[PDB]
């Protein structure tokens, strides 16, 4: 019976269970290796007297927590227990297909781990740029593994992509147009899209990348003819896509938190929030080379750039405004997972708007490769993601579960962490206006003090992430069971009580047309 | 009274101040003498007592507006717990320095500054604003 | 969308309703408390009197307190309303949350 | 929400006890690797 | 050839709780037991070859 | 002894949301005000104030004679 | 009945408060961390070539 | 290649309304900033009497022959060159 | 028939809460330990 | 170079990176006002015990939010542009001369007339003179004539690095089989820094870049003390 239940699973609530596993415990490993970093810039000179090994902890680090902890948790994890509830299926479209998406992640982890133990690691980047990924300088198995690791990846995504997109239009009930399905089923379908056709440009890139390593191809080898910069095109063509879809499923999660906290049935503007998500994964596909300010492109190119990727604040302004509107006039409850999702729309706001600033190619001349974007991304993307994460998992625990956190337990870790990311990578701004580099194991002696700080403040976060496991534990130890939720009539996904029967919606909910 | 897990289909009572009247009473089952009590609320409520009435409320709602809305200390525990923690964050940080980190470059040493701060001076960096700005090549002193 | 006298005049004509029943008076508070207002007086009487038609003290007393509630920290319009509503208080010897020491915490 | 009370009550010693048995598992490999890095990177 | 469908129809909706990939009988015991044993041998197998390629010989 | 006068009773919060909403943008303009004073305009004149009479010889002469460079003694 | 936060939170917050701010200074200024704060106004400069 | 949007389950006049709103008159509204932020006259290029240019084999049937259908004098040189 | 409800909808047993104690310590402590001692691994080769 | 507790960009040393100042003030200045009116505009809807929680109509307010960011974003994108394609306008430069990136140092090569080319190292920590920069000295510098339009041209003969130098405003990357044009002009005479900037393996972080920007005449005899 458990190797049935969990090794052949074909539920979606057991298979969402999985994912947020391994996606806790990536985020451990993913944890563990930004404290080295900040160890290793913690105070000026060397500290693992090996920049190679450097270099490996911090390639590890992104893609840990990009592939390992941000994608199973929000699409794998949330996706998987929520979206069927939200929509009165009885389970994905390919229940069966859906467990492959997840059991390929534990072999991509491990080739991601073997990457690193054998030779000296892939100290590339989480870019893995050529030649500094190619076969004379980074001769060996390490960056072959890295490739293995993300096509396991990428295949998982691309059907997990086809499993949701193909659910959510196809298992709705017949009465519910797609404009009648919750804003966090809709942020899953557009992610599921943007994976779908981004995904494959990469496989595409990477597949490349591994012949000219092995088949003496030069894709990438201006010996053959072959240039670096075509590489860049292909990873950031994918690469771009990916951070939108690393914070879609956080848009729609904060959206149904706000909502549920403010007391209202509906957030604000409901299709203003679907158009500027649909908006925001268009644009997504026209701005790559925005990562590539600096390799030599021509001055209109750069024009073009800077443009498009500035009209992306106009889609994700209005969710920003209608998450405030969603606000007004709320009886607001200040449970921790709001607390989650305020602090997540203040911290987005700050990392979106040094985006803004990055997207002007003159000041990204003097910006880009420095610690100002290693500041505008750990605020959109790392705060960004983990705090709707957080949210998230406050929020829906007691669904999944069927207990309770402890309340004051959950608020202190979040004043814990929201004290810790903000000292960790706010000074990081500073030390990019002032000009040190990203990717480097020490510094100017200038510099020190905002190492230094930043360092102390990624202390603070391991505090929190070491509360957050205890808090887990001792709402399983305590077995506080729950008893009612409110707003079930606008949140369909409790109407099956906590935790949900095994089967829900065998027979499916009655939706009448009129 | 006692609410059942097994129960969640069913309407349920809450206290929300924004959802003053809830779906069920807070108690469904009458002893002889509250049933007593609603048959009397049949008649005029100037003869029923102020403790009866207040039977009749509760009956009906579990607690009062005042009650359901009221402040707590919780802030005093989540702000000091939360000051112990990054307290004790700087108990590792102590740890790390006195057993990982070993000594910094020896640039770092007054007279190397001291030096260092004068050629930086000599070739006059950040002479607009930042750094030598601010030193008086006059009177040579740093800027009063 | 209307004027503020049609909208009341609506409202008072939903809670006169003789034969209004309880499900009815329920969702006519419970949608009323979710407009930016504090109720007139004029439409708070007429849910009382629902109350006392439906035999519903303890609702009486729950809607005084949440006329408290919608007014948030303007804390003279509370004061207003029970006394404009005093003769029907007494008519219907409906206690004030106060006079039932409802309103200690 | 609302919940039942705990069916396994953890009192604040028991609460004491989870917390620091977390942290040292967090703690104790990582510094045992850290104290021993000289010992590490001279062989 | 003769359509056969109707009698495969019977012997796979047989109400015998089995699972449909073992729903045909002995031989998918066997092919089942074939695969797992390939996987989880060659998995194995390649943890083995990590530890070997773990460490220096090149 | 004295009624109670008949306050406002409708539109609370639409009434308090207008009122600061009109206060944040007031503030912002005079933030702007400010920001333009104490740092960009500041800035400006700093560049200008330091490259008006500028002797970029003389700066080389101050230079070289601290012994600051490979190619000049 | 008083909880939890009554009985116990003046208690938590004032000694939280006091730890963390002790600890921290000490961290700061009693172990040989080294800043590097600006030469402005504190290094007098001294002759280098 | 269906673009990055995502919205179906029974095509209808509201999805393509949305479109008509949400994306196709946006994308004109930019278009037309665009293009009235690139507007404003070029220098005109000396004129050189190429004899692959102003053809002239037969005269135009109106004006006087020599002009074209919408002959512009700021940019469009007769074969003798630009207008007074 | 699997079993249902609270604490029964997971792969590891929540039955003792120092059972699932040592549990959750060497499932997120193996986690966060793994790059510490891949880092040990690496330095220790050369 | 940059100095202790630094917050903002270096001085600029030349006229682009000056116009790259007022251009970062400006927009830095719509960051601030726009970040503090949400934190703003999060706490007034968090301040008050007043509610409405009925549908709320949006066509309304969602036009004034759609057009105001759009201004916004215009009146960044006009400066922006603007000194995008000054820095892209034709100089006619008086000097060529090309840098080299190798794992891991720079070379340099003056060969408008004569063969002049020599290696750039960082300066070893145990081996800085008293008062030198650790990790920004060279053994070898760059010395280029001041108050000159100088071309430099940026390649790499093995994986990609970057050449930067923040005080001028300049980064471009070094990439193998790609010649990278890049122009420079420093309004004054002195030392300027920068460091490799696209990670290029287990040195990246010490191959640093130094320009020393002299008179003409100065920069003459030492390019021919150098061949
Ligand atoms: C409101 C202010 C907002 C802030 C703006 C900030 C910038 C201000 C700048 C000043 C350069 C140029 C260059 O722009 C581009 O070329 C990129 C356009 C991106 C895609 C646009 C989608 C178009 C949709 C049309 C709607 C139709 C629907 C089709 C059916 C879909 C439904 C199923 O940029 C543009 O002019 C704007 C492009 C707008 C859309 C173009 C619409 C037609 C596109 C198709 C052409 C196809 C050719 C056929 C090829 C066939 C092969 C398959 C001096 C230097 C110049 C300054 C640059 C100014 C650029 C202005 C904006 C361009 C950026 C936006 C791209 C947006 C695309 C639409 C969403
Ligand atoms: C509010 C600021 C928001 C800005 C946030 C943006 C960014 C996101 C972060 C979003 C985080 C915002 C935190 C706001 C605390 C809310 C207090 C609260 O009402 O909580 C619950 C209350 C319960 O109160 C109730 O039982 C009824 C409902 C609550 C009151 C609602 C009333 C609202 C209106 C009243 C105000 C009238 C004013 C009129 C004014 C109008 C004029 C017309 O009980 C209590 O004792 C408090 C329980 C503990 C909560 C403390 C959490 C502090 C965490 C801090 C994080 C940083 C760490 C620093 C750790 C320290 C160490 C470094
Ligand atoms: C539904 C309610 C909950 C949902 C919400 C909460 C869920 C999340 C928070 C709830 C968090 C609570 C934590 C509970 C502890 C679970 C421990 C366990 O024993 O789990 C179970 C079985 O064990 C037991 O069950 C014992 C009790 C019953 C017997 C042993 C541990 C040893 C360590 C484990 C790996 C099986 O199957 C499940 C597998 C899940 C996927 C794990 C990811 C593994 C990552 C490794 C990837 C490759 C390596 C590369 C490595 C690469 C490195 C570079
Ligand atoms: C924003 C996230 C929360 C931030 C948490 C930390 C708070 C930081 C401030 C919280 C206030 C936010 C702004 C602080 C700027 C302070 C320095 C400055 O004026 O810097 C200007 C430039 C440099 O320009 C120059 O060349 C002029 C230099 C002038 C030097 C004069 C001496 C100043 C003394 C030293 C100051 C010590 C710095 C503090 C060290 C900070 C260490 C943590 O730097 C920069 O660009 C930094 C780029 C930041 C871009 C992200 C925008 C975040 C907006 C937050 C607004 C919400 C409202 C605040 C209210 C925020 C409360 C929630
Ligand atoms: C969650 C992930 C995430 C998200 C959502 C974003 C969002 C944006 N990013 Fe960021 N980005 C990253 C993750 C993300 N980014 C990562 C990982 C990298 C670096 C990868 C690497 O090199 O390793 C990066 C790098 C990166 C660069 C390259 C910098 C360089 O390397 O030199 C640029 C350049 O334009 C950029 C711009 C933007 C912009 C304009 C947005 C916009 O979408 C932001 C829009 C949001 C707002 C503007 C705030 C809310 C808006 C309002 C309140 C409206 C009013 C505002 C205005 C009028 C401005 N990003
Ligand atoms: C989701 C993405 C994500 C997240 C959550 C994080 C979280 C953190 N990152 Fe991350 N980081 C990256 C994505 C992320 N990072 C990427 C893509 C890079 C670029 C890699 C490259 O340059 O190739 C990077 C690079 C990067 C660097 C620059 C290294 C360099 O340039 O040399 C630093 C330095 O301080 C840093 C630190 C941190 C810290 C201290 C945290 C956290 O400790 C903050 C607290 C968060 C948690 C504790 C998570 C808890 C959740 C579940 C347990 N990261
Ligand atoms: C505004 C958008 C465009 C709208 C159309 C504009 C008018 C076109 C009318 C019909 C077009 C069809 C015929 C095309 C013939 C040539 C016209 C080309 C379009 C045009 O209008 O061309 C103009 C010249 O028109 C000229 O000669 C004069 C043209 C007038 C006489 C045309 C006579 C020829 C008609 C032949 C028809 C044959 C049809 C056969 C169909 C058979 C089907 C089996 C260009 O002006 P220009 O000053 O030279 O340069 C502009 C410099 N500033
Ligand atoms: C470097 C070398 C790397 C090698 C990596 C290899 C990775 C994975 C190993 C693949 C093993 C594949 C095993 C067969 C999988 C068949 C899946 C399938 O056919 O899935 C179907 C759904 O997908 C559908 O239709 C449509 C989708 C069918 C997809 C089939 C499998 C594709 C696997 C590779 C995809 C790569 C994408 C390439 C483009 C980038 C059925 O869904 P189920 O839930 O099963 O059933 C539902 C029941 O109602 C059916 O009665
Ligand atoms: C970034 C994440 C890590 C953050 C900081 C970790 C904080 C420290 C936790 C304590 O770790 C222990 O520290 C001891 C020292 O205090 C080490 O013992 C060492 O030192 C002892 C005292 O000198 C000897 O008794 C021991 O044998 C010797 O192993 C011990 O091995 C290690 O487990
Ligand atoms: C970046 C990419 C080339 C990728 C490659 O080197 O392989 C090229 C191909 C087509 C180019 C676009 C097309 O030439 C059309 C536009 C031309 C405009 O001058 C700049 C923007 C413009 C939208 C171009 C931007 C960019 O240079 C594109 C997208
Ligand atoms: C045996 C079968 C008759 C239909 C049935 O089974 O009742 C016939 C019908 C069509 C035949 C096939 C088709 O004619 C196509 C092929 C033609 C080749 O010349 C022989 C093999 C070939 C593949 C045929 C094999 C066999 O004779 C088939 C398959
Ligand atoms: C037409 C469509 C759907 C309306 C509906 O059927 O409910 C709505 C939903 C979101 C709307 C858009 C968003 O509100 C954002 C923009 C707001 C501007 O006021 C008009 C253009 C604007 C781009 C709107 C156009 C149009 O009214 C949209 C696209
Ligand atoms: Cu060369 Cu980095
Ligand atoms: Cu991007
Ligand atoms: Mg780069
Ligand atoms: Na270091």
């Amino acid at each position: 019976m458990f190797i049935n239940r969990w090794l052949f699973s074909t539920n979606h609530k057991d298979i969402g269970t999985l994912y947020l596993l391994f996606g806790a415990w990536a985020g451990m490993v993913g944890t563990a290796l930004s404290l080295l970093i900040r160890a290793e810039l913690g105070q000026p000179g060397t500290l693992l007297g090996d920049d190679q090994i450097y270099n490996v902890v911090v390639t590890a680090h992104a893609f840990v927590m990009i592939f390992f902890m941000v994608m199973p948790i929000m699409i794998g994890g949330f996706g998987n227990w929520l979206v069927p509830l939200m929509i009165g299926a009885p389970d994905m479209a390919f229940p069966r297909m859906n467990n492959m998406s997840f059991w390929l992640l534990p072999p991509s982890f491990l080739l991601l781990l073997a990457s690193s133990m054998v030779e000296a690691g892939a100290g590339t980047g989480w870019t893995v740029y050529p030649p500094l990924a190619g076969n004379l300088a980074h001769a060996g198995a390490s960056v072959d593994l890295t490739i293995f690791s993300l096509h396991l990846a990428g295949v998982s995504s691309i059907l997990g992509a086809i499993n949701f997109i193909t659910t959510i239009i196809n298992m709705k009930p017949p009465a519910m147009s797609q404009y009648q399905t919750p804003l966090f089923v809709w942020s899953v379908m557009i992610t599921a899209v943007l994976l779908l056709l981004s995904l494959p440009v990469l496989a595409a890139g990477i597949t490349m990348l591994l012949t000219d390593r092995n088949l003496n191809t030069t894709f990438f080898d201006p010996a053959g003819g072959g240039d670096p910069i075509l590489y860049q095109h292909l990873f950031w063509f994918f690469g771009h896509p990916e951070v939108y879809i690393l914070i879609l499923p956080g848009f729609g999660m904060i959206s149904h938190i706000v909502t549920y906290y403010s007391g209202k049935k509906e957030p604000f503007g409901y299709m203003g929030m679907v158009w500027a998500m649909m908006s925001i994964g268009f644009l997504g596909f026209i701005v790559w080379a925005h990562h590539m300010f600096t390799v030599g492109m021509d001055v209109d190119t750069r024009a073009y750039f800077t443009s498009a990727t500035m009209i992306i604040a106009i889609p994700t302004g209005v969710k920003v405004f209608s998450w405030l509107a969603t606000l007004h006039g709320g009886n607001i409850k200040w449970s921790p997972a709001m607390m989650w999702a305020l602090g997540f729309i203040f911290l987005f706001t700050v990392g979106g708007l040094t985006g803004i600033v990055l997207a002007n190619s003159s000041l990204d001349i003097v910006l880009h490769d420095t610690y100002y974007v290693v500041a505008h991304f750990h605020y959109v993307l790392s705060m960004g993601a983990v705090f709707a994460i957080m949210g998230g998992f406050v929020h829906w625990f007691p669904l999944f579960s069927g207990y309770t956190l402890n309340d004051t337990w959950a608020k202190i870790h979040f004043a814990i962490m929201f004290v810790g990311v903000n000292m960790t990578f706010f000074p990081q701004h500073f030390l990019g206006l002032s000009g040190m580099p990203r990717r480097y194991s020490d510094y100017p002696d200038a510099y020190t003090m905002w190492n230094t700080i930043s360092s102390m403040g990624s202390f603070i976060s391991l505090t929190a992430v070491m509360l957050m496991v205890f808090i887990i534990w001792e709402a399983f130890a305590s077995k506080r069971e729950v008893l009612t939720v409110d707003l079930t009539t606008t949140n369909l996904e409790w109407l099956n009580g906590c935790p949900p029967p095994y089967h829900t919606f065998e027979e499916p909910t009655y939706v009448n047309l009129k | 009274s006692v609410v059942k897990s097994e129960d969640y289909a069913l309407p349920s009572y809450v206290d929300r101040r924004d959802y003053p009247l809830p779906d069920v009473a807070h108690v469904k089952n009458l002893s002889a003498s509250q049933k007593a009590l609603k048959e009397k609320e049949k008649a005029s409520w100037s003869s029923l007592s102020i403790d009866e009435k207040v039977e009749l409320y509760r009956l009906k709602f579990k607690e009062s507006f005042a009650e359901m809305n009221r402040s707590t200390n919780e802030w005093k525990t989540v702000v000091g717990a939360a000051m112990f923690f990054i307290g004790f964050t700087a108990l590792l940080l102590i740890w790390e320095k006195h057993y990982v980190y070993g000594p910094i470059p020896h640039t770092f040493e007054e007279e190397w500054v001291a030096k260092q701060t004068k050629r930086m001076l000599d070739m006059k960096v950040a002479p607009i604003q930042g750094f030598s700005a601010k030193w008086d090549y006059d009177k040579n002193e740093w800027k009063k | 969308h209307e004027t503020d006298e049609e909208f009341d005049a609506r409202w008072v004509t939903y809670f006169n309703k003789p034969d209004i029943d309880a499900w009815e008076l329920r969702k006519g508070m419970n949608t009323l408390v979710g407009y930016d207002l504090v109720p007139e007086p004029k439409i708070i009487d007429a849910a009382l009197r629902a109350c006392r038609r439906l035999n519903d003290f303890a609702s009486a007393v729950r809607i005084l307190e949440v006329v408290k509630d919608k007014a948030g920290p303007h804390k003279e319009i509370y004061p207003y309303v029970i006394q404009e509503l005093r003769p029907t208080l007494n008519e219907l010897g409906i206690s004030t949350p106060e006079e039932l020491g409802l309103d200690k915490v | 929400i609302t919940a039942k009370p705990a069916k396994t009550p953890t009192s604040p010693k028991e609460q004491a006890i989870g917390l620091s048995v977390t942290f040292l598992s967090f703690l104790l490999p990582a510094g045992w690797v850290l104290y021993h890095l000289d010992n590490y990177k001279k062989s | 050839f003769e359509n056969r469908v109707a009698e495969k129809q019977k012997l796979f909706q047989e109400d015998n709780g089995l699972p449909v990939h073992l729903k045909g009988g002995a031989t998918d015991n066997i092919l089942y037991r074939v695969t797992m044993t390939l996987c989880l041998g060659g998995t194995l197998y390649s943890l083995y070859c990590l530890g070997w390629a773990s460490f220096p010989h090149k | 002894s004295t009624a109670l006068a008949k306050p406002q009773m409708r539109g609370l919060l639409a009434r308090r949301l207008r009122f600061h909403i009109v206060g944040a943008f007031m503030v912002s303009l005079g933030f702007a005000t400010f920001y333009k004073f104490a740092v960009a305009e500041k800035r400006k004149k700093a560049y200008a104030d330091f490259y008006r009479n500028y002797d970029s010889m003389k700066d080389f002469e101050e230079m070289r004679k601290a012994g600051i460079f490979q190619s000049a003694k | 009945a008083p909880d939890f936060h009554d009985k116990y939170g003046n208690a938590v917050l004032a000694s939280g408060a006091t730890f963390c701010v002790a600890v921290w200074v000490y961290m700061a200024t009693q172990i040989g961390i080294e800043w590097n704060p600006s030469p402005v106004g504190r290094v007098t400069p001294k002759e280098w070539r | 290649a269906s673009a990055a949007k995502g919205d179906h389950g029974g095509t209808g006049a509201r999805t393509w309304r949305f479109l008509t709103f949400g994306l196709a008159l946006p994308s004109v509204a930019l278009c037309t900033l665009n293009s009235w932020l690139h507007s404003g006259h070029r220098e005109r290029p000396a004129f050189i009497p190429y004899h692959h240019l102003r053809i002239r084999t037969k005269p135009f049937s109106w004006g006087d022959g020599n002009h074209t259908f919408f002959h512009n004098p700021r940019v469009n040189p007769l074969p003798t060159g630009y207008e007074k | 028939h699997y079993e249902e409800g609270p604490g029964k909808n997971i792969p590891f047993s929540v039955e003792n809460k120092w059972r699932l104690l040592a549990m959750m310590t060497l499932f997120f402590g193996s986690g966060f330990a793994a790059p510490f001692f891949i880092v040990r691994h690496q330095l220790l080769k050369k | 170079m940059a100095y202790p507790m630094q917050l903002g960009f270096q001085d600029a040393t030349s006229p682009i990176m000056e116009e790259l100042l007022h251009f970062h003030d400006h927009t830095l200045m719509i960051v601030f006002l726009i970040s503090s009116l949400v934190l703003y505009i999060i706490s007034l809807m968090l301040t008050t015990k007043l509610t409405h929680t009925s549908t709320m109509d949006a066509q309304e307010v969602e036009t004034i939010w759609t057009i105001l960011p759009a201004i916004i974003l215009i009146l960044i994108a006009l400066p922006s542009l603007r000194i995008l394609y000054m820095m892209d306008e034709i100089n006619n430069p008086s000097l060529t001369v090309k840098t080299m990136g190798h794992q891991w140092y720079w070379s340099y090569e003056y060969t408008d007339y004569e063969d002049l080319s020599f290696d750039s190292y960082m300066i070893p920590t145990s081996e800085l003179k008293p008062g030198e920069l650790r990790l920004l000295e060279v053994d070898n510098r760059v010395v280029l004539p001041m108050e000159m339009t100088i071309r430099m041209l940026v390649s790499s003969e093995d994986v990609l690095h970057s050449w930067a130098v923040p005080s001028l405003g300049l980064k471009t990357d070094a990439i193998p089989g790609r010649l990278n044009q890049t122009t420079l002009m420093s309004s004054r005479p002195g030392l300027y820094y920068g460091q490799c900037s696209e990670i290029c393996g287990s040195n990246h972080s010490f191959m640093p870049i130094v320009l020393e920007l002299v008179p003409l005449k100065y920069f003459e005899k030492w390019s021919a003390s150098m061949l």
